[PDB]
């Protein structure tokens, strides 16, 4: 309710999850070798982040709100490792240009990562600000 | 007081004194002496003028006048000091003639801490400045381990890429226009490739600075990283990084560390001071 | 009478002020009959004072105590100068003492004779523990003349000034790596003197470390305790139907939409290219703007539907798009979208005005230190006018001698020379003028690039000859008084000044713990049942497993340590992925993922853990067949703050004060931003020449090589080089647009105005962002450890939960056992 149905977190989720999707795309919308097994990482990171982030709401288990963060966020630091491995390849297999693969793709790493970074810190409970507030609190 | 704690009165005879102005004759004897180690004239490998072989003798007759001193003294914390200047000085006077060193001279210059040991109103004020330097132990140690973070960061990323520098083609002399410093190169990749016309980059180079500021290992990493914290040339450092490895990756370690070394140490450091000298200033005015 | 003394004084400081090299003969002829006509008038005034007010009233009132001294060395001087007086530095320092008559307008002004007894006050405290500093300077110059006196006997041409060969220059060597400038040029000499970078070379380079960090932390204990100790003690004695809109303009709709409505706006002046103003892009960003002010023009007209300060600068901001249609100042003076924001959030109006009384409050002081600044430039005018000429090979001592060409030799190799026409170059800094003076005076009290100018006034010759080697090594004595007093004395009374009146604007004890009592709660511990699992639970909470994982973590890093350049960093990184994983997943069994995602520090753990993980799959592919990935193991010694407890603290108080006055860190990003665009304006079509200071890694091109620069200027680098990078007459890149013949007209002048402006303002903002933060922690900074303090009752808090697993309230009385575990200081 205060970290799973504030509207802060709700439109963050929201936002990540048109990220989620935009990554698929941006898998699937073709337009050097390991560049398939990073991006395979990170689709099984979206499932392993968004198994746990589904559960959240329900039974009132928030906290798994964390460690879903965290996959997200690594969805999107291996996706910009893969965008990397093609910047090098287009430097190592003229003109060059990136189409709509490698747009989504440079989209989809920010709005990822700044989304997951965003949700673990309205998932984490406060920063005190006072000298009898503390982290890990009830309510 | 009252005690003899060597041996009985027939010994501290001399002790008579030690109650006279002797506070005002080593003490004149002390500057007198640390006068005649700044007009010392120090000369290139092993020569020497006329002066410095007066002030050589002249060496003997104040560690003779400093040890009847401490012999006056003897039989009556920081005469440990004292004690210990006198003894590197007698080790230092025996060796320079058992050979008939530079390391034995070196401790020559701790005498004028025997200035601040003479008048008693300054030695209140070092233990003052030492007792302040004690809440600064949690700040010291957050220096400390963020130096040694920002040196093992600097050291996994750029060990060993600075090293290339475009000399002349078929020559080892290292090819830079007229006020430019030394900085490096890169050859198909993102550093910058130079364009002196006869130049050609590679490899097998020491370093910028005669080789004294790259990250290859942890000693010179944690050197770089100390001097970019007092940010004196890092802005160097950031351009030998930023124009050999790439342009857009290499701002963020620089850039960062400054603001943990501007922002955190100073104001840290500052708010720590000053709270102290409110403490200070209360505990001096409520009484 | 006060305004009958003060045409005089100031006629007299005018003609001090006067004074220049090259002046015409008729100048001086009017200084020195106005110097005679003005000695005669004193010697008038003080006659007429004189048998007007007693004989036994002359030479006891200090404040008109050295009026007569004025008189006789005006006459003293007189008579010498009359006569035969050779060494034109006699006449030199004879009119320098001169310069002493301008002190009655600061003696009858009531004020600064107070600020005076003030600051006599602190230097009188303060006489032995700045006694102490001179001492250890000693120390430290005398072991500099041991380790590297006549060391530098390097077999090549470049010249090492900053040696340690006699003890003046020892001094002076080691004044200048106490104040912080060019040390690292020190410190590589002193290297190289020895073998070099090896084993017992490099061991020299801590000499210059104990000498930076212990000889500026006496420094600053001296130049702290006269602000904190004797000028807080001067204020303690003091002290003893158009209705459509009018119910949405004052919605959050409009307000919130037309807030973000600028932050893109200001956007469209970042993402431009100044080299060629006509391109594919900045069509586009002209075609934002004008959306960006017609979206503006209708909020201002949808404000003046209903009314008839801010809203006169929201309007002049949006008039001027109007005439954005001489041509090169208006787009100038487009760039004023960030500042009408100051009215909006309602979060830049305290600190604007909290900024604005706290320049009120400083004002008696820096009047003083900028009249002192104006003193000493009249007496280094006096001393080096016109002499720091220098020809372009030092052999030629006359501008009529540097003519024709000359060789220089590369290397020192005598058989590789090139020809170089030599030209009278008048350095860059100089003396001639009052102006000059005070330039040049302004950039030594910043500290950077003040050993050029020593250098070059010991070198100084007569008044117009070229620079002889050592000439005058008394000269730095001028630059070491100057150096200890407004860069040093000054600066650290105007800073006590503002510190001191934060603590005022800014018993005790009572007032914080009624708030620790009601506001406060019971504690989680999350102590779990079925022993099953407990098991493993009660080793895992256990002291011996956390002194393990503490051990491993720095066996890590000190594996870590071990690299160098040119496999065994591949496999025990392996091992130590694997020992912390196993570390993670017993965590997570004994707590079920309840109270492994309560803490923090395991949400930290977690994210480190599988962070490694993944670098090392990515290196198993690697060795098969993402540099940053591998930062991941570094941070895993992050986590060794989990038992510094008076470390996280600190951290955790220093931390949640800057997210208090995230406003006062806005100024410098507005600061940054305007001044930003205004540099890429001005100075933006400068060619990028490798040797000079606007370069490829440091100029105005783009918007982040600016605002780098920027930075670079702030934190106190070789700003006054650029100042001279940019400075009318650079060559412009050739992508620009310029007539043949028009090539050399880049920068402009005005640099002088812009650099100088923007190390005022930002030094400014970096102390009130600097000071908001320590007056905002004052509570921490000042905390006795032994009365009372929220330690006691956090220690009391983390006992309480130690029997009440939940909160439930409060616990049975049964548990008056702990009570027999809080400390007197609490019961
Ligand atoms: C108790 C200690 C407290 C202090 C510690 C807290 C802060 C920790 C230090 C901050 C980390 C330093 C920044 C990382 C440096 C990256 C620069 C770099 O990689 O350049 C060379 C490298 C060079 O790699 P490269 O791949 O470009 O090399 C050449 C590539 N080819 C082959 C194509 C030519 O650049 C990169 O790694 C590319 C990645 C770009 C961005 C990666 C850095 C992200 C870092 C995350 C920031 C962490 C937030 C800080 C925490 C909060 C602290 C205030
Ligand atoms: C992101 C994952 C977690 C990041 C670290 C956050 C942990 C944290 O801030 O803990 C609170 C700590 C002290 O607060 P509290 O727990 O009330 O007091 C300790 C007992 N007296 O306060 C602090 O930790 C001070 C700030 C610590 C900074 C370390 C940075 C951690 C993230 C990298
Ligand atoms: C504000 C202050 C600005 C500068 C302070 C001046 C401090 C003295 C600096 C040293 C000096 O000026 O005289 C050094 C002189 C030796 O040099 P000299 O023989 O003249 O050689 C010339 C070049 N070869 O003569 C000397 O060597 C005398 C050096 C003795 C001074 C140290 C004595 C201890 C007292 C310390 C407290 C002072
Ligand atoms: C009393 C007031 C304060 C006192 C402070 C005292 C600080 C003393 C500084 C100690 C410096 C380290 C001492 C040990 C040096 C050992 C050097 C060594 O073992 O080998 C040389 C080293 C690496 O090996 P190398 O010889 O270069 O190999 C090349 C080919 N053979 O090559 C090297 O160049 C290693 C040199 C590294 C030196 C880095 C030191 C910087 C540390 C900065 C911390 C300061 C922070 C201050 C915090 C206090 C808070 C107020
Ligand atoms: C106060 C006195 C404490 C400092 C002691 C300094 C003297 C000990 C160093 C020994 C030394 O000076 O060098 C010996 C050796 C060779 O050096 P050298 O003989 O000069 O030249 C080579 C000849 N072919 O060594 C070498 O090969 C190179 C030089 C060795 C390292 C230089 C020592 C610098 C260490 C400075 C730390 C002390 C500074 C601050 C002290 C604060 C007060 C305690
Ligand atoms: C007030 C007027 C005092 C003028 C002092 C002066 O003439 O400055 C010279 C001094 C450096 O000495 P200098 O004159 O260059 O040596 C002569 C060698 N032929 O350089 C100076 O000392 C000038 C600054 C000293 C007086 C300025 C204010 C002093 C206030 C406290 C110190
Ligand atoms: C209150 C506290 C105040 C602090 C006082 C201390 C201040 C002075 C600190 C300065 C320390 C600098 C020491 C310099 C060591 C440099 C080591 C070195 O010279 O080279 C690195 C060496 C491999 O290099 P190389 O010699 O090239 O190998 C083959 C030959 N080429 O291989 C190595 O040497 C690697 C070994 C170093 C790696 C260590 C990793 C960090 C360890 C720190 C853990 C905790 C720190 C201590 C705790 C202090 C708190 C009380
Ligand atoms: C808690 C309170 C804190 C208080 C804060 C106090 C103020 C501190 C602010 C200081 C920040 C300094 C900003 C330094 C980063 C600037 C970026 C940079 O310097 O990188 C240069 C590089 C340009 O390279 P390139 O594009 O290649 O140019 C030539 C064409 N090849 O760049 C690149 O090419 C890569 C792309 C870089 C762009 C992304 C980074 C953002 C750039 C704008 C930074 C912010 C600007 C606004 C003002 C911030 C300052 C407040
Ligand atoms: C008072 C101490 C410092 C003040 C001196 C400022 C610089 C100066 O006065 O020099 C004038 C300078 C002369 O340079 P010169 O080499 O003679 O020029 C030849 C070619 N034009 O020519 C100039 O460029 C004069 C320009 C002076 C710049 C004044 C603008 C400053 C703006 C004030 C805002 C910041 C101050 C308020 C914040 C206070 C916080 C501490
Ligand atoms: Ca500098």
């Amino acid at each position: 309710m205060s970290p799973t149905e504030a509207p802060k977190v709700r439109v963050t989720l929201f936002c990540i999850l048109v990220g989620i999707v935009l990554a698929m795309t941006a898998v699937v919308s073709d337009h050097s070798i390991s560049a398939a097994a990073i991006s395979v990482f990170s689709l099984g990171f979206l499932i392993m982040g968004t198994i746990c982030a589904l559960m959240a709401f329900r039974k009132k288990r928030d906290y798994l709100l964390r460690p879903a963060s965290m996959f997200y966020v690594f969805a999107g630091l291996c996706l910009f490792v893969s965008l990397e491995v093609m910047r090098q390849s287009v430097k190592r297999m003229i003109e060059y240009y990136y189409s709509w693969s490698f747009a989504c793709a440079c989209a989809a790493f920010v709005l990822l990562f700044l989304g997951g970074i965003s949700l673990l810190l309205f998932s984490l409970p406060r920063m005190p600000q006072n000298p009898w507030e503390s982290c890990m609190d009830a309510e | 007081f009252c005690l003899t704690l060597q041996n009985p009165l027939r010994k501290a005879c001399i002790s008579i004194v030690e109650w006279k102005p002797f506070e005002t004759i080593i003490l004149l004897t002390i500057f007198a002496n640390c006068v005649a180690l700044a007009v010392y004239l120090p000369m290139p490998e092993d020569d020497n003028n006329s002066l410095n072989l007066g002030l050589e003798k002249l060496e003997y007759f104040f560690l003779t006048v400093f040890s009847i001193e401490a012999a006056m003294k003897i039989i009556a914390g920081w005469n440990v000091l004292d004690f210990i200047i006198v003894f590197l000085g007698v080790f230092t006077a025996i060796l320079e003639q058992v050979n008939v060193v530079k390391a034995l001279r070196a401790f020559r210059v701790l005498r004028p801490l025997r200035l601040v040991s003479g008048v008693p109103s300054l030695q209140v004020v070092l233990n003052s400045i030492f007792k302040a330097m004690l809440p600064l132990f949690h700040i010291a140690l957050l220096v400390l381990f963020m130096v040694i973070i920002y040196a093992i960061i600097g050291l996994e990323l750029f060990k060993g890429k600075m090293h290339k520098t475009c000399y002349y083609i078929g020559t080892d002399i290292v090819a830079t226009v007229e006020n430019e410093k030394p900085s490096p190169c890169a050859r198909t990749g993102s550093g910058r490739p130079c364009t002196i016309n006869g130049s050609e980059c590679r490899g097998g180079w020491p370093g910028p600075n005669h080789g004294i500021t790259h990250f290859d290992n942890f000693g010179f990493s944690m050197l770089t990283v100390y001097q970019c914290i007092t940010m004196e040339g890092w802005t160097d450092v950031l351009y030998w990084v930023n124009d050999a490895i790439g342009n857009e990756w290499p701002w963020i370690y620089f850039v960062t560390l400054i603001l943990l070394g501007s922002f955190f140490i100073l104001n840290l450091v500052l708010g720590v001071l000053s709270g102290e000298f409110t403490k200070e200033r209360e505990k001096a005015k409520s009484r | 009478f006060y305004w009958l003394v003060i045409l005089i004084v100031a006629l007299n400081t005018l003609s001090i002020a006067s004074e220049h090299h090259n002046q015409p003969l008729w100048l001086t002829h009017l200084q020195d009959i106005a110097n005679r006509v003005l000695l005669s008038l004193f010697t008038i005034e003080m006659l007429l004072k004189m048998y007007g007010l007693g004989l036994r009233q002359y030479f006891m009132s200090i404040f008109n105590r050295f009026d007569c001294f004025v008189v006789c060395s005006g006459i003293l001087e007189l008579l010498l100068v009359e006569s035969g007086a050779m060494t034109p530095l006699g006449i030199s320092v004879l009119r320098c003492i001169r310069l002493l008559r301008l002190f009655k307008i600061t003696k009858y002004w009531t004020s600064l004779s107070n600020l005076v007894a003030s600051l006599l006050n602190s230097i009188r405290s303060i006489a032995s523990l700045l006694l102490l500093l001179f001492l250890f300077i000693i120390i430290f110059a005398l072991l500099g003349m041991q380790l590297f006196g006549g060391r530098y006997d390097f077999e090549d041409t470049e010249v090492r000034r900053s040696n340690f060969d006699n003890f003046p220059q020892a001094l002076i060597s080691v004044f200048q790596v106490l104040t912080g400038e060019d040390w690292n040029s020190v410190m590589y000499n002193g290297i190289m003197a020895y073998g070099g970078p090896s084993y017992p070379g490099v061991l020299v380079c801590i000499y210059f470390i104990i000498l930076f960090v212990c000889g500026n932390y006496i420094l600053l204990n001296v130049f702290l305790a006269i602000a904190v100790d004797n000028l807080a003690e001067a204020e303690s004695l003091t002290s003893a139907v158009r209705v459509l809109c009018h119910r949405i303009v004052n919605a959050t709709w409009f307000t919130n939409f037309i807030l973000l409505f600028i932050l893109l706006s200001s956007a469209a002046l970042a993402a431009e290219d100044p080299i060629r103003a006509e391109s594919v892009r900045n069509q586009i960003l002209g075609y934002f703007d004008i959306a960006f002010t017609s979206v503006f023009t209708v909020e201002i007209v949808l404000k003046m539907t209903t009314y008839g300060y801010f809203n006169i600068l929201d309007l002049l901001v949006v008039a001027v798009s109007l005439i954005s249609m001489v041509v090169k100042i208006l787009r100038v003076l487009r760039v004023l979208r960030p500042l009408r924001a100051i009215n909006r959030a309602k979060g830049l109006k305290h600190v604007v005005q909290c900024v604005f009384v706290a320049i009120r409050t400083i004002g008696n002081i820096v009047l003083v230190t900028t009249l002192l600044q104006f003193m000493f430039a009249c007496i280094g005018v006096q001393l080096f006018k016109g002499k720091f000429f220098s020809c372009n090979d030092l052999s030629k001592m006359t501008e009529e001698e540097c003519r024709g060409y000359y060789y220089v030799y590369k290397d020192g190799d005598p058989t590789q020379m090139e020809l170089r026409p030599r030209q009278w170059i008048h350095n860059d800094f100089h003396f001639d003028n009052v102006l000059s003076a005070m330039m040049s005076l302004f950039t030594v009290s910043t500290f950077e690039g003040w050993p050029q100018l020593l250098y070059r006034a010991i070198d100084s010759n007569e008044e117009d000859m070229g620079p002889v080697y050592n000439n005058r090594v008394e000269m730095a004595i001028f630059f070491i008084i100057y150096i200890i007093l407004i860069a040093f004395f000054m600066m650290n009374i105007f800073v006590g000044f503002v510190i001191v009146t934060f603590q005022e604007q800014g018993d005790k004890n009572q007032r914080q713990c009624v708030q620790y009592a009601l506001k406060a709660r019971p504690l989680r511990c999350y102590i779990p049942k079925n022993p099953y699992q407990y098991q493993v639970w009660y080793v895992v909470t256990s002291s011996y497993f956390e002194y393990l994982m503490f051990a491993l973590i720095m066996l890590n890093t000190i594996c870590l340590g071990m690299q160098h350049y040119h496999h065994i960093s591949d496999i025990l990184n392996v091992a130590f992925t694997i020992i912390f994983t196993l570390e993670m997943i017993l965590k997570l069994l004994a707590f079920k993922a309840r109270g492994y995602f309560g803490d923090p520090w395991n949400v930290f753990d977690f994210l480190i853990v599988i962070g490694s993980i993944i670098d090392v799959i990515l290196s198993e592919i690697d060795t098969f067949l993402s540099a940053f990935f591998r930062l991941f193991r570094v941070m895993r010694l992050i986590k060794l703050l989990s038992r510094a407890e008076g470390v996280r603290t600190l951290l955790w108080t220093f931390i949640k004060s800057f997210q208090a006055l995230p406003y006062v860190a806005l100024l410098i990003v507005m600061l940054f931003f305007i001044y930003a665009v205004i540099g890429m304006q001005m100075f933006g079509k400068i060619a990028l020449v490798d040797g000079t200071q606007i370069n490829r890694n440091n100029n105005f091109q783009t918007f982040p090589q600016a605002v780098l620069l920027l930075f670079r200027c702030a934190t106190g680098e070789a700003w006054q080089e650029i100042l001279l990078a940019c400075s009318y007459g650079k060559l412009c890149d050739p992508e620009s647009d310029y007539a043949p013949g028009e090539e050399y007209t880049c920068g402009t002048n005005f640099a002088y105005y812009y650099f100088i402006s923007f190390y005022m303002l930002c030094a400014f903002l970096i102390i009130n962002l600097f000071v908001a933060v320590i007056m905002d922690n004052f509570d921490y900074l000042t905390r006795d450890w032994s009365i009372l303090g929220p330690h006691h009752l956090d220690e009391f808090k983390a006992i309480w939960a130690e029997y009440d697993p939940e909160a439930k309230g409060r616990i049975k009385h049964l548990d008056v056992t702990l009570l027999r575990r809080i400390q007197p200081p609490l019961g």
